[PDB]
């Protein structure tokens, strides 16, 4: 419900409007108070009609207009107003709503910037890490499965888009071992380990490999594999290169960044 | 039965013609202003009282804002409700709801209360 | 049974773990959702309400001993009391030596002892390489 | 994968000259040595007979032609339904050139498949649209030419021989 | 649209900007009532006393301020107080072979030219073959330097110009 945001900014709007109706005809309560060589302040009177036609930027709101018309009288709110007349004590629902929000923001911001960790260091489950798979599958188009062929770790296959599947070998956290294969896949009867490529997929695989050394978290594996899963759904485009071309190699891959760019820019 | 997209819409002309108006009732009260005092009399025509006019206009400004607010309010309403609570209104039993709302608001005090002791422990 | 040095080292492990559990803690509050969103009614609640309480426990015992190591750093300031060295800074222990060389002559052979068991490992890893 | 590919017919020099100029261009660019995939481009037809090869070829009769099955299956049941087809009579005409995979990319210059013909430079692509990489190659390689748009980006996936098909239709274009 | 507020503000060529007070102060001060919207006191001295008047232009000195301690500056004869406002007498004290004391004479500060003027230069020069080597290196490199700066860009090339020469 982004509408809200949206009538925000009408509000913003028309108060600005209001507030510059005010400035304008306080600078016409005044003269010039020292030119000496000519009253060009007067051409500030023009540019508060500018603050004026400011008033149009309200009309953008017909463009963020029709924002809600429908039913549902109030989202299942009235309980003792429209309920039981006795029951006054109702706004203790919205208090709370307004509670648990500002305190969802807060913390928020709080994590945010608590990146600045001060923690010198620390001195003086298969069916969790299918459970965490399963829980990272929830994103569209992300099919991902796996099967474990060998060994107690965890054998994972992602295909999003095309044929470039990837598989990431996982000791229940920190998948490292990445091997990216575009276009063929399990030969033989499991998993493979050709990493044969197009001097550009290996290069994808050196990306993912950098990746998990550098998104390797002390602790709080969730965390981990949902930025994995991020930086590795982020490829779904590969049709833009900012910075350069789009031919400044074999091909422009590497958002390490949250934003894809022409490669060889480190 | 007037809705709030509706008293906006109709609301948004009569503020810019208001604005028009009061803009040009200003002018003709200020060039005959300026002709009685600068210069001979030659505006022989009563002006207009020239207060109703941006006290109207204030009074249309702050019914439209404080009618988009309470637009606004709802649709928070709305969001927040259906954050907090799923959407099921005659489905689900009512006093069921109450029920839970009530579990809700007394969960919300105790969260409350628990940093309340935690803060003053600080202290 | 002086063990200062160690008593400001805890001090400080125990400011930075004061630090850590407020991130933690902020961490657990941001995941807090409404009480009837969809399952977690009283289970998941009540449980980290019990997690957050030995948090803020366990906060305040920290607190305490900062403030107890506070004061025995204060109350340590017997004799050289200035020590003007802070801005000075730099531009038996026998037993102790030799103590600590046969300390580290047994972390060198059971070093060794890790290294056979590292390579008799890495044999192993190999001999399942050539599994089905 | 089906990357697209175009002729632009060049004059005044000669075709035998345009040929090497391309090819200079190419190797200036950095197209390293892989081979002669010939393609020829014969034609009895409404049915063909495409002989171009990409290590198998295969004609496509229509619906862009099935042609699924190897080069000698293919000859065997043309040599057998001899005559039982209505596609022995017409121009069998064969285009050849050389094969270069710069870096990931293999350009192939199809050349004058009877003598009057021209150059077609077929580019492969690796994934597949995906046309950002193909237009900025383009564009650098040559000038006001390589259209292309072939039967692609309607979504039945990567198909060659249609695009092999529509290149050999500019038989009546000489 | 409302330009006939633009045209009547064209209009007020009189002296007597006190009509518009009447004009507009009553219904402004009927809805709106601030009589007092900054009740603080304001009352400062714009300018009592600010100069110097106890050393060079301080631009110098904010420049001066930055160069390494192994150049040590020191005062000629007083002919540079003010509009010349530089005497570059350097000493290089520090672990590199010493030398003859450069000049290095500036202009005022909006720097329409450089320091290097060698007065003293013609026997300081001339005697010593290795000094004069080191002169004609200096003279190569500050030739080849576009536009040289005050203190920081002279001393720098004259540095490094000692320091290269001696071969």
């Amino acid at each position: 419900g982004v509408n809200l945001e949206a009538f925000s900014q009408a509000i913003s709007a028309i108060q600005a409007l209001r507030s510059s109706v005010s400035r304008v005809f306080d600078c016409l309560k005044d003269g010039m108070r020292n030119k000496e060589t000519l009253e060009g302040r007067e051409k500030a009177f023009i540019a508060n009609f500018q603050d004026n036609l400011h008033s149009v930027n309200r009309d953008l709101n017909e463009l963020e207009r029709l924002s809600n018309l429908v039913g549902k009288p109030s989202e299942n709110h009235p309980l003792h107003n429209s309920g039981l007349l006795s029951l006054d004590p109702y706004s203790q629902l919205l208090q709370a709503y307004k509670w648990s929000n500002k305190l969802q923001y807060h913390a928020g911001l709080a994590s945010g910037l608590l990146n600045q960790q001060s923690l010198k260091r620390s001195a003086n489950p298969q069916y969790v890490d299918d459970v965490i798979s399963r829980i990272d599958r929830m994103f569209p188009e992300m099919s991902i499965h796996l099967s474990r062929p060998n060994g107690t770790s965890a054998m994972l296959l992602v295909t999003l888009g095309k044929v470039l599947k990837v598989i990431v070998v996982m000791r229940s956290l920190f998948i490292d071992r990445t091997i990216v294969k575009g276009y063929n896949t399990e030969d033989g009867k499991l998993d493979i380990w050709s990493k044969s490529s197009y001097q550009v997929f290996q290069k994808v695989t050196d990306h993912a490999t950098t990746a998990l050394l550098h998104y390797q978290l002390p602790q709080m594996p969730d965390v981990v594999v949902r930025s994995f899963m991020t930086w590795l759904r982020s490829y779904i485009k590969l049709f833009q290169a900012p910075c350069q071309r789009c031919g400044k190699f074999l091909q422009d891959g590497l958002p390490p960044t949250w934003r894809d760019f022409r490669t060889l820019e480190a | 039965d007037f809705d709030p997209v509706q008293r906006y819409k109709m609301l948004i002309p009569q503020l810019k013609e208001s604005l028009q108006t009061l803009m040009k009732v200003a002018a003709q009260n200020l060039i005959q202003n300026t002709n009685i005092d600068n210069g001979q009399k030659s505006s022989d025509a009563p002006l207009q009282r020239f207060d109703k006019c941006l006290e109207e206009f204030y009074a249309l400004c702050d019914q439209l804002e404080l009618c988009l607010r309470l637009a606004h309010e709802c649709l928070s309403q709305s969001c927040d409700s259906a954050k907090h609570s799923p959407t099921l209104v005659p489905s689900l039993p009512y006093p069921q709801y109450l029920a839970v709302i009530k579990a809700q608001i007394t969960c919300a005090k105790d969260i409350h209360t628990a940093l309340l002791d935690c803060a003053n422990k600080v202290t | 049974e002086v063990n200062t040095a160690t008593l400001c080292r805890i001090g400080q492990e125990t400011v930075q773990d004061i630090v850590y559990r407020t991130m933690e803690i902020f961490q657990l509050l941001r995941n807090m959702q409404l009480p009837n969103g969809v399952t977690y009614h009283t289970g998941t609640y009540q449980d980290r309400l019990t997690k957050l309480q030995d948090h803020l426990r366990q906060l305040s015992i920290l607190f305490r001993k900062l403030r107890l190591v506070y004061d025995k750093c204060n109350e340590n300031c017997g004799g050289m009391d200035p020590i003007p060295v802070e801005q000075l800074i730099p531009y038996e222990r026998r037993e102790i030596v030799e103590v600590n060389k046969k300390l580290k002559q047994k972390n060198q052979q059971l070093k060794q002892i890790m290294d056979q068991l590292r390579n008799l490992i890495w044999d192993i890893n190999a001999m399942l390489a050539m599994r089905n | 994968v089906t990357c697209v590919s175009q002729m632009p017919v060049a004059e005044g020099k000669s075709l035998q000259q345009t040929v090497e100029l391309l090819t200079k261009k190419l190797e200036m660019l950095g197209a390293e040595k892989q081979g002669t995939f010939c393609v020829d481009c014969e034609t009895y037809h409404g049915k063909l007979m495409y002989v171009m090869h990409y290590p198998l070829s295969c004609f496509a009769l229509f619906e862009n032609g099935p042609c699924l099955i190897a080069d000698t299956n293919f000859d065997v049941l043309m040599v057998k339904l001899k005559g039982f087809f209505q596609s022995a009579k017409a121009s069998k005409i064969e285009t050849r050139g050389t094969r270069y995979q710069y870096c990931d990319f293999l350009v192939k210059v199809g050349t004058v498949t009877m003598g009057p013909s021209a150059r077609g430079i077929s580019v492969e692509v690796e994934y597949g649209d995906c046309w950002s990489l193909l237009l900025e190659f383009l564009q650098s390689f040559l000038g006001s030419h390589a259209p292309g748009a072939p039967t692609v980006f309607g979504n039945a996936v990567y198909g060659p021989a249609d695009t092999m098909i529509q290149y050999m239709e500019l038989f009546n274009k000489i | 649209q409302p330009l006939l507020d633009a045209v009547l503000a064209n209009i007020r060529s009189p002296v007597f900007n006190h009509s518009l007070y009447r004009t507009f102060v009553p219904a402004m001060m009927a809805i709106h009532g601030p009589p007092i919207v900054s009740p603080v006191v304001c009352s400062r001295k714009r300018r009592f006393e600010e100069d110097e008047r106890q050393s060079i232009p301080n631009v110098l000195q904010g420049e001066v301020a930055r160069l390494d301690p192994k150049f040590l500056v020191n005062l000629d004869p007083s002919h540079c107080s003010n509009n010349g406002t530089v005497h570059l007498i350097c000493k290089l004290d520090d672990k590199d072979l010493p030398s003859v004391p450069p000049l290095e004479l500036s202009v005022p500060a909006d720097y329409p030219a450089q320091s290097p003027m060698w007065i003293d230069r013609q026997w300081q020069y001339d005697a010593n073959p290795f000094l004069q080597s080191v002169h004609r290196c200096m003279t190569s490199r500050l030739l080849q330097l576009p536009d040289k700066h005050s203190v920081t860009a002279l001393l720098n090339t004259w540095a490094q110009s000692i320091h290269q020469a001696c071969l």
